[PDB]
């Protein structure tokens, strides 16, 4: 059980992180406006 | 070489007069309430701690002005002594010490 | 840029313009003003002394990791070491065990110090000898910086850019100034409380108000 | 400059709140000894542990 | 008792930290994450053809 | 093997030439090119210094040979010290009940007071470094304040030039020899708190065992 | 005298200064014979190291031997008198009282004593070595004008004289200081109650007999 917790955790900060540091890669500049 | 510099490090004095003298001082109204017109043509921003204010008008003329000042000075200088003198000693008999007669109001009666 | 020239930051803040000496004129890493008591007037001087700070920073700097790694993978882990505080960690060598890496019997399990020794002091001697001689074995290492060589030195080729070498520069030696810092007070902290660096800190994080060297050690010093 | 001057305003409004429990007469605690009643906290938790937990 | 749990629910643990493990993993990750997007969030800011001075980013 | 000059013996053997400093051109007697602090880069600096090591030198081969021999003569028979005999306790000699006896007879030195042999020692030899650092004095020596000869020099050993240089040399290498080993000698007694012969005898009795890594967990902190 | 190519050396008659020490400063009797002022930039360095720590210690001894003299007198009490045990007042119940009272400073943290001596003493080194309130352009160890109220050093004479004597009086000072930490350290007890001991019974109480056998296998 304690191995499914460890799974879960490292697959949920993986997402989350890629999340953050996603949007804070320059996001706003991301349009088609001139 | 200067007797004088500023308390925060190189380029720190940065002295700003015309801010007490001159006709851009701060006056004793905001300047939504008053405006620089209504002041008396006595106080021209030259005397120190000018704020414009003299309701009663009260400085007729130049030599008013300066006895006024001079009176002004002697009792704002007595007036710190006493405050000084009237508040420190109190408070060092109350925190533990010896003094006699450390109330101001009645340090007479103890001679 | 930020770092260099006569723009760059000093260790007096606002205060520092009279104290930067004349020779101090920002031409190398880590460059603050900061030589009050005259010691590097001499350039040659000054060469020798940035060479021994530069060295000196790597050397506290692996040493500050390997100090505080074995203790925090003992507490954190399910590792086992004979002895996790450095300064109790040499004695392993005279265990019935001997040395065991990470705990296991079967990784290192040295045994004599005297051979130990002879090892490190052949192996630390020639790379030391390298080092100084500038050349390396074979001609190996010739031409290149005594003191950033580079090239076999740099396998992921960080600093192929002169800016980019600057700056990575900078922060290396500021954190081996920190790590130097940081070592002398595991020194002191190990002789005066005796235990390891991560039990002082995770004393003091129990009850910051309670847990100090002023509250605890400092009445017993005199 | 004007968040920092608000976040120093805020900080004097909690230190306010703070000074009342201790100082100026104290707090109502419903778990005081003998039923509830106006206390005075002396001994504030300020463990970094007991906060973060 | 019968058999065996985590027993860990309802107890008020940061993160629900109960073994390092866990949190060793969050910071392993993180630090990947991080340290992938730190290398090349220069060469995204020159995506805009402007320097990242105070002027910078999006506004009104 | 030549001492003087660019191919003489430095202290990294075959591998000194990129180390050796440029302001360090074999002039002088014991120099192995050994300067990585850059400490003697001023020439009245390394002046000072070399002055300083050849008196330090000279100091340490008698510091040396007046601790080993009256160990050696206490445990030969030739003498009797009792608890004197190391070389660390003198000053329970100078406070013996019968005072410092030299070689143990109570008829050759018999010193009783501490303060008269401070005040004698102090007067002589301040007498005697005074006029060392003025450079002259009532006795015939050359120009060289480091090698006088003259008066200092009855057997004559100092004549031929290249002589000189070879016996400098000689002179250099045997009291770095003696300062290392009296650094030795310090720290043994410190560590140890024995005799350095008895220290000795206690390492050829186990070498394996017996070594300095026996008394490594000493000084350990406790909490 | 104290000055030029005839004033006293370090030695006596036995004279022999070097040649970078031509007597132009206050305190210079010759004495380098290691060579560490061999370079103008470092003897002026060393120079302004000396005067500070001169006066630093001058400072420091007078304020180790006062309360101690003050409390053996029997005219002041005090938590602790001696010198070396003066900083863990703030560590007992009372706090810290000025001259024993409770009234004069009664401090009761150590981290508010810290921070404020941190500020305070980095803005006045911070004035000292750049210039402030008192002056911008004056002269680096010897300023003047708002540090000599009273001007007693104004003829250039008298000016070299009074340098010379403030230079002497703090290398004593220094001397004391050195005397008075190793003196603590080894009899563990402050420099008056020493000074005592030792006018009492001086072949008794002194340093050779009294600890000099004890230091090599036994204890102090
Ligand atoms: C600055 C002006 C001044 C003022 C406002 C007061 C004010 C006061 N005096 Mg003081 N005194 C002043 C100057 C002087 N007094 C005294 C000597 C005394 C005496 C001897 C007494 C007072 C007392 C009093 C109080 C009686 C009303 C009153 C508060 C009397 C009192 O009622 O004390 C409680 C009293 O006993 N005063 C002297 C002579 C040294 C003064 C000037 O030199
Ligand atoms: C025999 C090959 C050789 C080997 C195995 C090493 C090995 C090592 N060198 Mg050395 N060096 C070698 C030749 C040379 N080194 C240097 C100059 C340096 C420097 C300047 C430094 C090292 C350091 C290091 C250590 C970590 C480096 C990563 C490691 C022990 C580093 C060190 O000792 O700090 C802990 C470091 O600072 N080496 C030069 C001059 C170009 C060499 C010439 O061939
Ligand atoms: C080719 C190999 C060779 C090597 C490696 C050396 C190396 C050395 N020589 Mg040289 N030499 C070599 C060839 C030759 N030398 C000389 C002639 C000389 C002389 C005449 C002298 C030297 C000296 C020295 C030493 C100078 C640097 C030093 O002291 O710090 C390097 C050392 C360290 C930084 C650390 C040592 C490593 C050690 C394993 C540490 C272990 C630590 C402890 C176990 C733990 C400590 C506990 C804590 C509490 C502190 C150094 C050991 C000088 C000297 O210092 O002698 C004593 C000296 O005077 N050499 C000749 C004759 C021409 C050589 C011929 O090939
Ligand atoms: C070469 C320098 C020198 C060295 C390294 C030592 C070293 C030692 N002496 Mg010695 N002495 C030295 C010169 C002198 N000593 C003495 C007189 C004494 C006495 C009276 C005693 C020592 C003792 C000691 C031990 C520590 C005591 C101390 O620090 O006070 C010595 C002061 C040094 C300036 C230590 C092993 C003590 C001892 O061995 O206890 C058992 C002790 O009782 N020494 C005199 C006066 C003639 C000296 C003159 O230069
Ligand atoms: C909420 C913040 C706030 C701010 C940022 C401003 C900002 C400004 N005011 Mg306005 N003002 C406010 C509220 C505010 N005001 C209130 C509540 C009143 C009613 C009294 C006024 C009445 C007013 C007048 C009459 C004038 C201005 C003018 C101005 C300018 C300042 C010049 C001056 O002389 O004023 C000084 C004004 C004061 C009221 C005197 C100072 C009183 C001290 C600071 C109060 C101490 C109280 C403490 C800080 C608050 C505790 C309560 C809090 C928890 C709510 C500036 C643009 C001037 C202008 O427009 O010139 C053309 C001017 O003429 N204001
Ligand atoms: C500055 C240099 C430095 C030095 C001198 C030491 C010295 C030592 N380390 Mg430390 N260490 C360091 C940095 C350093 N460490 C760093 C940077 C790390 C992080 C990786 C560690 C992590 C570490 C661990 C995990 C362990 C030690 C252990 C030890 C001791 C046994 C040596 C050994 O068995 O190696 C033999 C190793 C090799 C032949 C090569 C290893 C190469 C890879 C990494 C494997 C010894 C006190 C051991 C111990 O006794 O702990 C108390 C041990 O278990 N160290
Ligand atoms: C350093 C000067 C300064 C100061 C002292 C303040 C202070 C204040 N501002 Mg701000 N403000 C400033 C600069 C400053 N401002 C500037 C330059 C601007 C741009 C014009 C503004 C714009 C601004 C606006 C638009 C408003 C305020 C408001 C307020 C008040 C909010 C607190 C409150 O809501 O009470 C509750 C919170 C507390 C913690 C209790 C008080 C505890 C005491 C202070 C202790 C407070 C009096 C707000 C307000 O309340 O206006 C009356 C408001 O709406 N400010
Ligand atoms: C705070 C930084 C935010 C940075 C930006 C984040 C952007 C959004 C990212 C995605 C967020 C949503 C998905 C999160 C999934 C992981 C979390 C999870 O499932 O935890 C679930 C776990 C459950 O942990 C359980 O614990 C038990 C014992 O207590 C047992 O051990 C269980 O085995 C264990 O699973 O809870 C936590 O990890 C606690 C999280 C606490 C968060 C405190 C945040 C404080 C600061 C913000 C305050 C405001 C927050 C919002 C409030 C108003 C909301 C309307
Ligand atoms: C982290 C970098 C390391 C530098 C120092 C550590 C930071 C210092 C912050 C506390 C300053 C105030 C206390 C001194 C003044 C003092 O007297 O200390 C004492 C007091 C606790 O001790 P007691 O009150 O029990 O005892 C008082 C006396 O013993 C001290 O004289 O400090 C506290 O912890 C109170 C809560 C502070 C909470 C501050 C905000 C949170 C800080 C940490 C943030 C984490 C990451 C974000
Ligand atoms: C000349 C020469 C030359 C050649 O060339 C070389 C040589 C030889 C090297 C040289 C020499 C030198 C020398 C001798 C030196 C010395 C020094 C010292 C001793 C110092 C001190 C010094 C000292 C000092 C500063 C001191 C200081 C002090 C102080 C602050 C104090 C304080 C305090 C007080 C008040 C009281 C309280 O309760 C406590 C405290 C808080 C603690
Ligand atoms: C127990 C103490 C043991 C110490 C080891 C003893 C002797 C080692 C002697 C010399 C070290 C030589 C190191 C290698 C230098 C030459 C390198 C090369 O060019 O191959």
């Amino acid at each position: 059980m304690l191995t499914l917790k460890i799974f879960v955790y490292t697959v949920v900060t993986f997402f989350v992180s890629l999340f953050i540091f996603g949007f804070l890669s320059n996001d706003p500049g991301r349009n088609p406006g001139q | 070489v200067s007797r004088s510099g500023g308390w925060l490090g190189s380029d720190s004095q940065n002295i700003n007069l015309d801010k007490w003298y001159g006709p851009d001082r701060v006056l004793y109204l905001p300047g939504g309430l008053l405006a620089r017109d209504e002041i008396n043509p006595v106080l021209n921003g030259t005397l120190p701690g000018d704020y414009g204010y003299d309701p009663l008008g009260l400085a007729k003329d130049a030599e008013t002005l300066a006895k006024y000042r001079a009176n002004e000075l002697l009792h704002a200088r007595w007036a710190m002594l006493a405050a000084a003198g009237a508040i420190i000693p109190e408070g060092l008999a109350a925190n533990g010490a010896d003094v006699k007669g450390a109330t101001w109001f009645e340090t007479g009666a103890a001679m | 840029s930020v770092w260099y020239g006569p723009d760059r930051p000093k260790f007096l803040g606002p205060f520092s313009d009279g104290l930067v000496p004349a020779y101090l004129t920002g031409e190398f890493p880590g460059d603050y003003g900061w030589d009050t008591s005259g010691l590097s007037a001499d350039p040659e001087t000054f060469k020798k002394y940035r060479t021994i700070e530069v060295i000196h920073a790597r050397w506290a700097m692996l040493g500050a990791l390997g100090c505080i790694f074995p203790e925090v993978l003992e507490k954190y882990s399910g590792v086992q070491f004979g002895e996790a505080v450095w300064f109790k960690a040499g004695a392993q060598i005279f265990a019935d065990g001997g040395l065991n890496y990470l705990g296991n019997s079967g990784l290192v399990h040295a045994q004599s110090i005297v051979a130990t020794l002879v090892v490190q002091v052949l192996l630390m001697g020639a790379v030391e000898i390298y080092r100084a001689n500038g050349e390396g074995p074979n001609g190996f290492g010739e031409g290149q910086d005594t003191l950033y060589p580079g090239g076999a030195f740099d396998p992921l080729g960080l600093a192929d850019d002169p800016d980019t070498l600057a700056e990575l520069k900078v922060k290396e030696i500021k954190n081996g100034r920190l790590a130097m810092l940081s070592m002398l007070g595991f020194f002191v902290q190990a002789i005066v409380t005796g235990k390891g660096p991560l039990d002082n800190l995770l004393q003091h994080l129990e009850e910051p108000g309670e847990f100090n060297f002023y509250a605890l050690y400092a009445n017993s010093l005199a | 400059t004007i968040l920092g001057i608000h976040l120093i305003v805020l900080g004097l409004g909690a230190w306010l709140l703070v000074w009342k429990a201790m100082y100026f007469g104290g707090i109502y605690d419903t778990w005081a000894p003998g039923g509830g009643d106006v206390r005075i906290i002396t001994n504030p938790t300020v463990s970094p542990g007991v906060i973060f937990g | 008792l019968v058999d065996d749990r985590l027993a860990g629910e309802g107890t008020g643990k940061i993160l629900g930290i109960n073994d390092p493990s866990l949190f060793w993993a969050i910071t392993i990750v993180f630090t990947i994450v991080w340290g992938v997007f730190y290398v090349s969030t220069r060469e995204i800011d020159a995506a805009s053809d402007r320097e990242n001075d105070d002027d910078f980013g999006l506004t009104l | 093997v030549e001492f003087y000059g660019p191919d003489r013996a430095k202290w990294l053997g075959p591998f000194s030439e990129g180390s050796v400093p440029s302001y360090l051109k074999g002039e002088f007697p014991g120099d192995y090119g050994w300067d990585t602090a850059g400490l003697s880069a001023d020439p009245e600096t390394f002046a000072r210094y070399r002055e300083i090591e050849v008196i330090h030198a000279r100091w340490a081969m008698l510091g040396a040979l007046g601790c080993l021999t009256p160990e050696l003569l206490q445990n030969n028979g030739a003498a009797d010290f009792g608890e004197a005999a190391v070389w660390f306790k003198a000053g329970a000699s100078i406070f013996n009940e019968d005072g410092l006896n030299y070689l143990g007879n109570p008829s050759l030195i018999h010193a009783q007071s501490i303060v008269a042999v401070l005040l004698t020692q102090l007067v002589i030899m301040g007498a005697a470094e005074a006029y060392r650092y003025s450079g002259e004095g009532p006795v015939e020596t050359s120009g060289d304040s480091l090698y006088p000869g003259g008066f200092f020099d009855p057997l004559g050993l100092a004549d031929d030039p290249d002589t000189l240089a070879e016996l400098k040399v000689k002179e250099i290498k045997n009291g770095r020899l003696a300062m290392f080993s009296m650094f030795g000698f310090f720290v043994q007694g410190l560590v140890t708190g024995k005799s350095p012969l008895e220290n000795l005898a206690d390492h050829l009795a186990e070498p394996s065992v017996n070594n300095g890594f026996a008394s490594a967990t000493k000084f350990l902190p406790l909490p | 005298e104290w000055y030029g190519p005839n004033r006293p050396q370090f030695l006596g008659p036995f004279s022999n200064p070097p040649s970078y020490l031509k007597g132009e400063f206050p305190g210079d009797y010759g004495w380098d014979t290691a060579g560490l002022s061999a370079d103008p930039e470092t003897f002026a360095r060393y120079r302004e190291l000396e005067v500070i720590h001169a006066r630093w210690a001058m400072l420091g001894a007078l304020g180790c031997v006062t309360p101690e003299l003050l409390q053996r007198n029997g005219v002041a009490n005090f938590g602790e008198a001696v010198w070396f045990k003066a900083g863990a007042q703030i560590f007992q119940e009372g706090g810290l009282d000025y001259l024993g009272n409770p009234s004069l400073i009664h401090a009761q943290s150590i981290v508010a004593i810290l921070l404020t001596q941190l500020v305070l003493m980095g803005l006045i080194e911070g004035y000292r070595v750049n210039g402030g309130p008192a002056g911008e352009g004056l002269d680096a160890l010897y300023p003047g004008e708002a540090f000599d109220p009273l001007g007693l050093a104004d003829d250039p004479d008298t000016f070299a004289e009074l340098k010379v004597k403030e230079l002497k009086n703090g290398r004593l000072a220094m001397v004391s200081m050195l005397g008075f930490g190793v003196q603590g350290l080894i009899t563990r007890k402050g420099p008056i109650e020493n000074l005592a001991d030792h006018l009492a019974a001086p072949d008794a109480t002194n340093f050779w007999v009294d600890y000099a056998p004890k230091s090599a296998g036994i204890g102090y």
